């Protein structure tokens, strides 16, 4: 395994060994996953914060003690702190850039200070996606998100195709290109009913996508295509959590912090101070009552809906 | 008038909380079945969480009938 | 009036929401016993799965009433 | 007064889920009840199945009852 | 106005038959429930359970009576 | 001439719902008591069935309130 | 005239059902307990038939309130 | 117009309801209890008749709430 | 006559049903606790009933909100 | 004045009525609990009342906003 | 009009009910566990009337969000 | 205004029914949590984490009231 | 002016309620067996902690709605 997948390797291993001959799945989760989570996060200074969090990890790597805590019973003294710093590395890179491209720091603070501009409310440089004006931003991550949950869910079939090809099991391999075969016609349906503009050929794409899932349906003699391809559709469909997580933090962030500085702005001289403590016990109560979502969902995203695709379960 | 835009909003609530609501309720008893599973044997994880996982696509769909209002708004 | 399309809505929400909470009631029973039939003995996979996708008929049709709302819509 | 179409879709709708919500409780015990049945004699798929499949009469009726009144456009 | 009435009738009729359709599964969960284990059990209990199982469809029979019923006042 | 018939309606569809739905109740854990007996004696077939069909009086009263609602409309 | 009356229709009906509703959760209970006492014993049919007609008074109680209703439409 | 008599019809039909509902909650348990006491010692009947009819003093509070508002037409 | 003296009944009546279901819900178990150490030793009956008498406040704190109302009427 | 009386009736009644539930639905398991633990020891009397009477607390603040409705009403 | 202020009470009723309800949820288990722990040992007092203590912040949140209410009525 | 006092019935559904999920949540969680500090006293931490963490469902019923309060 | 306003609030208010019911029913049982789980074996905390945290998406997407919502505001 290559040094740069080697800590998600500790990630991926806790489910099941793959089996001899099968594709391992290892390589997806440090290009997937820190992304999915930075999308989520888009905060400077909770990358700020998870920095320091990395800084004391490695603090630990380099004095040796092993990291005990008897109320979870966890003990991981090098090398388990070493791969989650690694990881932890990459998600905060990640969780900097997106934090850069939503223009949030600590949430809305950009509103004291207008180093970050939306176009109505300019500041020094702009916002590429607000991620807190719904109305302009809610399609365009809802089909962000689409489009991550398709490539996700096509490569894991095609994983599947590629992996019955190998083993000369045929009705893996054609049960694999029937669900292909059904999501993209799923998938025309869906640009038919929704954003349709050029319907000529795409209902000869629908029906050519619907060919092969019936082909592939009588060919495979398995009868489980037919109540899958709904849950098939829902695996695609469930990559909506990304951005809903993420404008439910966000939103959340902003709050705390409008709410900090609207109590600095009636209390004038005396409410700074009064304002950054609430604000700041606010945030890392939030964090700690939260956080662990963050992790979780993009995880689980890379666990349920792309393992199953090839069998990783079996 | 407002009616529509009220009326629609409502719909797309009772939607997607009612589809919430089904997903938890069927998310309870698997996730507590899947949780004794585990502590029983460990080797049942990728069973347990793809039975526990599984009901999300009633929400997921419930998210989607809301989506569609939204446009029709 | 607005009154016509915001009914239209909330009725297709009523249906999808009340499919989907069916759908899981049944779920979550089947899933329960599904599970705890997994951890006596694999190779039960197959029936178990079988009898945890049968229900989704119910949002199957939830579903379909509601595209016909929304095709009347 | 646009209030009847929009009143007709909440009727059926309304119609629709309960009707699901209904066979879907009895489907969670009967299920259950079969998975268990299953795992232990594996002979009894037949009772299982039409025990599960007796209870979609009630979304059929409902389903009958929604396309009665879409009938009334 | 006209058209009010038409409709509080049809959903009077739909909550008719669904809340009809929920109270007859809400008895055939136990009945079916009862029934598959006595099958498990024994096997000749076929004819009772199905018995027991088919009664309460009363109700929802009492139910799609009253919604044709309501249906019929066009 | 207005909102009262499809009010009344309302009302028949209410009663008739919650009665089938009380009576259903009480004959879920009947009949669950009653197959139980069966399979135990067979001899208590006739104590069962007259347990099971005794709720129906619910029903019955419902019925009669819903067509003195239709004599009304 | 107008609405009067189908609001005294809703509120009769919903008198019946819930007074129905009420009887019937009482009557599983009792009667399955009732039905489990006369497969034991079956000298406990008075005892079983009483204890189970007793929550009959709910139902009754509503109709009452139903019929005052009638009488004023 | 006459929109306060229906409302009052209304208040007297969820008064008197749910009074019967929770009377009925209440005498399941109660007179699931009673029935086992009876068929176990048979001496206890007095103590199950004072404990199952003591909670009828719920929908008699109902229906006098009801007739009072009757009274108010 | 008036829309806010109906408004004012539902409302009476309202609260008046809903805490008789919540003193219904609470003197269900109970009563059947009582009944049973009743059975069991006969000497419990006073602490029995204390118990089972207690979560009558919540009616009568129901019945005197409808009091109020009543006289606001 | 006006319609905003009943509406205040309505909801101090919804708000009392729903406070009662839950501390019923409370002192439901609480007082089961509680008449256990005094039959099998009787030295509990004050723990068991305390405990039962601690959840009244949800019907005194049902209580007060009621009263403060109705000083507003 | 004159709606808005009643349409407020409602929303005070309605949250601080349905937190009260949610609290007497919480409460009823919590509650038993902690009457049957102090019936076994008394030395659990502290700890059962902590945990018991501690879901009233849902009810605090509710008269919160009441007297904000309130405070704009 | 018409609008105020329907917005008010918004932020009282919102924050009652994520009382009553957070309630139906602590309900088992807390009587498991207390049986396992009466079987062993050292499950007090676990069992007051578990209790704490759905919280956050009252919290975010807590934030639509309030956004709807500062909408209002 | 209109009630078009509150009457979204009112949709998201009940999306983001129903959801956070869903998400609370789920994690009641979660819950409860991950401390059954953690009391038997300490070793077993992060499944369990992994298990109760995974029903979160509940919330998370009727909050979704209800800020999708708040953007029409």
């Amino acid at each position: 395994n290559p040094p740069w997948a080697k800590p998600f390797e500790l990630l991926v291993s806790f489910l099941n060994t793959p089996k001899y001959g099968t594709f391992d799945p290892t390589p997806v989760v440090p290009v997937f996953f820190p992304f999915w989570f930075g999308m989520i996060v888009g905060d400077i200074g909770y990358a700020l914060l998870f920095y320091l969090v990395g800084r004391w990890l490695s603090g630990y790597v380099k004095r040796n003690e092993p990291l005990v805590i008897d109320l979870f019973a966890l003990k991981l003294k090098p090398q388990v702190i070493g791969k989650l710093v690694h990881i932890l590395n990459w998600m905060v890179f990640w969780t900097v850039v997106w934090g850069v491209i939503y223009g949030e720091f600590f949430g809305t603070f950009l509103e004291h200070l207008g180093v970050f501009g939306t176009p109505e409310h300019p500041g020094l440089i702009p916002i590429l996606i607000h991620r807190i004006d719904t109305a302009k931003t809610a399609n365009l991550l809802i089909l962000l998100s689409v489009a991550f949950g398709v490539v996700l869910v096509f490569f894991g079939l095609a994983l599947r195709a590629y992996l019955g090809l190998k083993h000369r099991h045929m009705a893996h391999f054609w049960e694999g290109v029937g669900y292909l075969g059904g999501l993209v016609g799923v998938l025309a349906l869906a640009a038919s009913y929704l954003g349709n503009l050029q319907a000529g050929w795409l209902q000869g794409l629908m029906y050519l996508g619907f060919g092969v899932f019936l082909l592939a349906v009588l060919m495979s003699r398995i009868w489980l295509m037919i109540p899958e391809i709904f849950t098939q559709a829902g695996h695609i469909l469930s990559h909506i959590r990304i951005y809903a997580v993420g404008a439910a933090g966000g939103i959340l962030a902003g709050l705390l912090t409008d709410v900090g500085f609207a109590l600095a702005e009636r209390l004038g001289l005396l409410g700074v101070l009064l304002g950054l403590l609430v604000a700041g016990v606010l945030h890392l109560l939030i964090l700690l009552l939260t956080t662990l979502g963050h992790m979780l969902q993009p995880i689980r995203l890379l666990w349920v809906e792309f393992f199953t695709k090839f069998g990783f379960y079996e | 008038g407002g009616l529509d835009r009220g009326l629609i909003a409502v719909g797309m609530g009772l939607a997607v909380g009612l589809a919430a609501l089904g997903t938890g309720v069927a998310q309870a008893r698997i996730g507590a079945a899947g949780v004794g599973a585990i502590a029983e044997d460990r080797s049942n994880f990728g069973t347990a969480l793809i039975f526990l996982l599984l009901p999300e696509t009633l929400v997921i769909f419930g998210l989607l009938i809301a989506f569609i209002l939204n446009g029709r708004l």
